RNA sequence: UCAAUUAUUUUUUUUGCUGAGGAAUUUUAAAAUUAUUUGAAUUUUUCUUCUUAUAAUUUAAGUUGUUUCUAUACAGUACUU
RNA sequence: UCUCAAACUCCCAAUAGGUAAAAAGGGCGAAAUAACUCAAUUUGUAUUUCACUCAUAUUAAAUAAAAUAACUCCAAGUGGGCCAUUUUUGGUAAGCAGAACUGGCGAUGAGGGAUGCUCCUAACGCUUGGAUAAGGUGCCUAAAUAUUCGCUCAUGAGAUCCCA
């Protein structure tokens, strides 16, 4: 008796399986995060609208610049194309006589 | 046996605590990287040069045919690939070798990159681990965290959180960690395939072969 | 269709028939199964007696329970009854087929002190 | 569907509890499964697995190869999970403790003599828990007489195989394909 | 019907465009030790020693040799089984592998690599890299250099 | 937005380029529009491009840079002329059409319709060699010179249609295909 | 009567029902037809070594009784 | 007016089907939530976070409750078959 | 210079095939042993004994419901087969004769192909709900007399792989 091992224990009757998305319970016993991440989430989106209404006009103030980089990066692009067909029509104009 | 339950409480409050830290820190990471792509882009952009992104490192491979009239080296290479039945999916680290078999299965699987929202949202949904002692593993769905505590404890990658960390962005403990997971038994799309008849890249519908970025969107339809 | 009733489902009920005993005389109407080389039956064909099998089977928690709620035990003597007074809630008498009235009597007698029900009561008066 | 090896059910080989109708030795394997469930000692799992083992597989041991086997170690004791016979090569004995099956009448008469000790199962059990200085031991196994009749087959090339034979004189099966003289040779 | 000794051999065994006549002197001397892999490649500047057809183009170790001779342990497909062959041939047809020195090679340059690492304390993954998936990087190409292209008209 | 009239055809402007080895240092860099069902897609066709045009396939190269064009004003009229090239059950032919649309991307997904309506063509049988939008004095079909007229107007005689709500299976008296 | 006289079909598919299999892969084996000289040689060395071992072995031992 | 599509998220309107089990010491421990209590943090907060202690609870730890009816019946035309 | 070859070949793919990827081993040393070797009692060999030390906290490249493995015994039934793609020889061709690789069918239902041994889907314990495949959505017949752009009049239209 003295030399046996201790008890051991059966495996585990089967519960319903609990949402690992949906539940809140569930979830948090999953990831212990989750709690700070949802409720930082939920104090971003409180900010009502008025900050948001001014501030966008400054958004699309600063982004001007790239905007105007931006639009010559596919006028660019536009001219190559451009080109190319004029490459190929003078080919195909000498090509025919 | 009174000191073993405390000490037991004082595990317990150090693991939860610990993943907390990982899970910051993992969080942190995914934010920088995401943003740092953006700024890369506009970069290149500004200046006259081009970046380019990285081959995305993993791949999630889902099945699309039955079990009947299959090829034997393809049959083989679907073992090996861990895809039986017919709707299972698995994480495939990309590499040289990989790829090649994954070349041979080909016309029968639907393949892509995930993203980082996939992979969270299946992870928890829809994964199932490996309980049991060795080669008897018997299907558990995850539910909580002391069965992968055992397994990768020793790995140091414990934590649900954790195993979407090494996943999503191949960690160092990828072997172990797709392994562990069951795999993949999925469900059929809402608004059903186009064609398991053809290839996505034939201009007809179709849907076999590689998907890229679009697997996620089809992984949302059939979660 | 299954035939639910409070804790006890039956999957299966209409007795299974051996194949063809609607249309021959001879060939008898409780089971067999059919051998052949092609055949329908054997072979699964859609609508056309269909074979047990034993995933049917009733649940293994419920597996004899009449529905009187107490396992059925035969009795032909007042002798035998003696161990069913520990089990007078979970088993029911029935008494044998072959058992003289007089004697059938007294066991009815005993069951009914004893506090077990007793299913076919009435026979033989 | 699904494909998996054999349909997903795993096939284990060998006995799935003895079969043995002999009370006795149903008391011993419960007795010895409970110390093997219980206790995470090898010793006492093997010592199960043994026991169940069918009537070819555990031998008949002789006295003078256990004394060979318990030499470098006399202080011990030699557990043998078959029936220990004696013989009469074996000139004198040094007082060896011995659990064994079964015991040939003349050797415990001899091991009593020689001042050793005869242990039955349930005995080792009791005194001994997890196999405790113990030595695991079982005799020649393959040395069986109709094993030579096994092996690749019998007159195809090299092999030792005992053919079957209704007697081994000159007249039976010692002639042609046999020899160089007639046909081929063996 | 018939499947003679040298059956079906014909543009197998015949040598290559310029590379007939006698076996060069200089390859006798090569060396042979035992459970050296070996190539069996026929020849037939040499008559004596040469092997069956199937044993062309296989590769085995070396288990005996005499005082021309070399045994040559090769695996053979015998419907459901492999099993070991044991080929003699002459030397002229038995060629020195190499499929072993890259192995060979790999232990070396590892053994060094290994000892200058622990000998730093400096944790280090030996084994082959496998070729990974190409990493992200950043490219500079001129806008006046690039080339832009269609598919062609028919002709 | 309708998802009826919807169409999913997209131009993929692509540029790529080989892998650089010890032969070449500075490999030829190609880029390219291409009309296709979504990204993926459109690579492919580029790869497609790539292996019949220039030396390359996608196992020895590398891409650089993948962006999806959309027009600038796609609420005014172009017309744009697209050149051809595909194969017929005899043999091949290269064509010119022009369309009157709102985008290069409508542009092409009425040629594709076309197409398989006048010529049986399927999607694997075209192969687009430049599109681009042409001045209204220099159109060269018919059918585009006439919606070109200074005041085009003319009256509706096309058949109702209307709402699964009314297109009941039972009716008052005979409707009218006439209209005001 | 006219009856088809070979085909190698299914034969493949019996084959690897049970697997290809392979050879068992003994380290040492029999030296037997192998070069005379050779071995001969070493069955001297063997008996060579093995008395200077069993000798001092027993050396050891009678040493240790006294 | 403030698009469209990805990206990352956070909800909500109706609602279909399911409820195995039954814990003499893993139906606990922990999670979550509530009313308090102590120290920090920071997006600064009437769902702010963590962690210090105490009570309770369920989102934990597989369905429970109310009211009818059968019926104040004795086998009926209801109910089983 | 025009055109060529199963039984012609300067040259020559793909597919298929083999061997390789370390611990009962390998390293670099010493010392032993032999009637072998060599000129060589130390010239090697090979063995043996001692040393020193090689990656291993992902495992000397991946990947693996990779040990459901090996191996032994005893025995069964079977040894008429046939069909599809692709490769293919004879034959004018053949639902013909003969092969190659694989899959089937045979022994196999179920859903689809109207109808069918082999085609497509998919392989089957008993059920409840869900969502689909293959295929359809005028009625027979469950889903659209759907949307959207074309083409098409036929005084023997046309309409679904195999497949008529």
């Amino acid at each position: 008796q003295a030399s046996l091992l201790a008890k051991k224990k059966p495996c585990k009757k089967r519960l319903q399986n609990k949402n690992s998305l949906t539940n809140f319970a569930v979830r948090c016993r999953l990831n212990p995060a989750y709690k700070l991440l949802r409720s930082l989430a939920v104090l971003r989106m409180r900010k009502s609208i008025l900050e948001k209404s001014k501030n966008k006009k400054e958004k699309r103030v600063q982004k001007q610049i790239q905007k105007k980089e931006l639009q010559k990066i596919n006028h660019d692009y536009y001219k190559g194309v451009a080109k190319a067909v004029k490459k190929k029509k003078k080919r195909e104009e000498k090509k025919a006589k | 046996a009174a000191k073993k339950i405390k000490t037991l409480k004082l595990i317990n409050k150090k693991k939860r605590n610990d993943l907390r830290q990982r899970t910051l820190r993992y969080e942190e990471e995914y934010e920088s990287e995401r943003k740092k792509i953006i700024e890369l882009k506009r970069e290149a952009r500004k200046n006259n040069c081009f970046y380019r992104e990285a081959e995305k490192k993993v791949v999630f491979v889902i099945r699309l045919k039955g079990v009947n009239k299959l090829p034997p080296k393809v049959r083989s290479v679907f073992r090996l690939l861990r895809l039986l039945q017919v709707h299972n999916g698995v994480f495939v680290k990309v590499n040289k070798a990989t790829k090649e078999m994954l070349k041979i299965v080909e016309p029968y699987v639907t393949y892509g990159y995930p993203t980082l929202s996939t992979v969270r949202k299946l992870l928890y949904k829809r994964g199932y681990v490996r309980v049991g002692k060795v080669r008897r593993y018997a299907r558990k769905k995850i539910q909580d965290n002391a069965d992968i505590s055992k397994h990768l404890g020793k790995y140091n990658v414990h934590g649900i959180e954790d195993m979407v960390y090494q996943l999503y962005t191949c960690g160092p403990v990828f072997k172990k960690v797709n392994n562990f997971l069951w795999a993949f038994k999925l469900k059929p799309p809402r608004k059903g395939f186009k064609a398991k008849r053809h290839a996505f890249n034939e201009p007809r519908p179709g849907d076999w072969g590689n998907r890229e970025a679009h697997i996620n969107e089809l992984i949302n339809r059939m979660i | 269709a299954v035939k639910k009733v409070g804790k006890i489902i039956k999957k299966r009920t209409k007795k299974f028939t051996r194949f063809q005993s609607n249309r021959f005389m001879r060939v008898k109407p409780a089971w067999r199964k059919p051998r052949g080389i092609d055949c329908r039956v054997r072979r699964r064909y859609k609508g056309t007696n269909l074979m047990p099998s034993i995933g049917y089977g009733s649940n293994k928690k419920t597996k004899f329970l009449l529905p009187n709620n107490k396992y059925k035990y035969v009795v032909k003597n007042v002798k035998e009854m003696e161990p069913l007074i520990m089990n007078h809630t979970k088993y029911c008498v029935q008494i044998a087929h072959n058992v003289s009235s007089k004697k059938r009597k007294q066991i009815i007698e005993r069951a009914k002190q004893m506090n077990v029900s007793v299913i076919n009561a009435k026979a033989r008066l | 569907g699904i494909a998996l090896k054999n349909v997903g059910r795993i096939k284990k080989h060998g006995r799935k509890h003895l079969v043995s109708k002999n009370p006795y030795l149903r008391l011993l394997v419960k007795l010895y499964n409970f110390l093997a469930r219980r206790t995470n000692a090898n010793f006492n799992k093997i010592i199960a697995k043994r026991l169940i083992m069918p009537k070819r597989y555990r031998p008949p041991l002789s006295l003078s190869k256990l004394q060979y086997h318990m030499a470098n170690h006399p202080n011990d004791i030699a557990v043998v999970v078959g029936s220990i016979t004696d013989d009469k090569r074996l000139f004198s004995l040094k007082q060896l403790k011995v659990c064994a099956l079964r015991f040939t009448e003349t050797a415990r008469k001899r091991i009593e003599d020689a001042g050793g000790e005869c242990l039955t199962f349930d005995q080792l059990a009791l005194k001994y828990p997890t196999g405790k200085k113990c030595v695991l031991l079982r005799g020649p196994t393959k040395a069986r007489t109709a094993e030579k009749h096994f092996g690749k087959a019998p007159g195809k090339p090299k092999s030792k195989a005992r053919p079957y034979v209704r007697s081994k004189g000159r007249k039976f099966e010692k002639a042609r394909g046999r020899r160089k003289s007639r046909a081929y040779k063996k | 019907k018939s499947r003679g000794k040298r059956s079906g051999t014909r543009y197998k065994f015949s040598k290559k465009f310029r590379k007939h006549g006698e076996c060069t002197a200089n390859k006798y001397l090569e060396k042979l030790n035992y459970g050296d892999y070996v190539d069996i490649v026929c020849d037939s500047t040499q008559q004596k020693g040469m092997p069956f057809n199937y044993y062309h183009g296989k590769t085995g170790k070396i288990f005996h040799i005499t005082k021309r001779g070399v045994g040559v342990l090769v695996n053979k497909r015998v419907k459901h089984r492999i099993e070991q062959k044991k080929v003699c041939v002459r030397i002229e047809h038995v060629r020195k592998s190499r499929c072993n020195e890259d192995f060979l090679l790999r232990k070396i340059k590892n053994a060094e690599l290994i000892k200058e690492a622990k000998l730093k304390n400096e944790h280090i993954n030996i084994k082959r890299k496998t070729e990974g998936p190409k990493p992200a990087a950043m490219i500079k190409v001129p806008p006046s250099k690039i080339i832009t292209i269609e598919p062609l008209p028919f002709y | 937005i309708d998802n009826s009239l919807n169409t999913n055809i997209h131009q993929y402007h692509i540029v790529g380029r080989a892998i650089p080895t010890a032969k070449d240092k500075n490999p030829n860099v190609y880029r390219m529009c291409i009309f296709a069902k979504n990204d993926t897609n459109a690579k492919s066709r580029f790869w497609y491009f790539m292996k019949k045009i220039n030396k390359l396939k996608k196992s020895n190269g590398e891409l650089l840079a993948c962006e999806q064009i959309k027009e600038r004003f796609p609420l005014r009229v172009k017309n744009y002329g697209v050149l051809l090239r595909y194969d017929s059950r005899t043999g091949t032919h290269n064509m010119y059409k022009e369309f009157r649309d709102t985008t290069k991307e409508g542009a092409i997904a009425q040629l594709y319709s076309e197409m398989a309506g006048r010529h049986r063509a399927r999607a694997s049988s075209i192969n687009i060699i430049r599109i681009s939008e042409i001045s209204s004095s220099l159109v060269r079909r018919p059918h585009i010179k006439q919606l070109l007229k200074r005041r085009l107007r003319f009256p509706a005689l096309h058949l109702p249609t209307l709402q699964k709500e009314y297109r009941k299976k039972f009716a008052s008296k005979r409707p009218s295909t006439y209209r005001m | 009567a006219k009856s088809k006289n070979h085909t190698n079909h299914n034969q493949n598919r019996k084959a690897h029902k049970n697997g290809i299999k392979k050879p068992k892969k003994h380290k040492f084996m029999s030296r037997k037809g192998l070069d005379p000289n050779f071995f001969r040689n070493q069955k001297y060395c063997l008996k060579g070594i093995q008395k200077k071992k069993k000798e001092l072995k027993l050396k050891a031992k009678q040493e240790k009784n006294n």
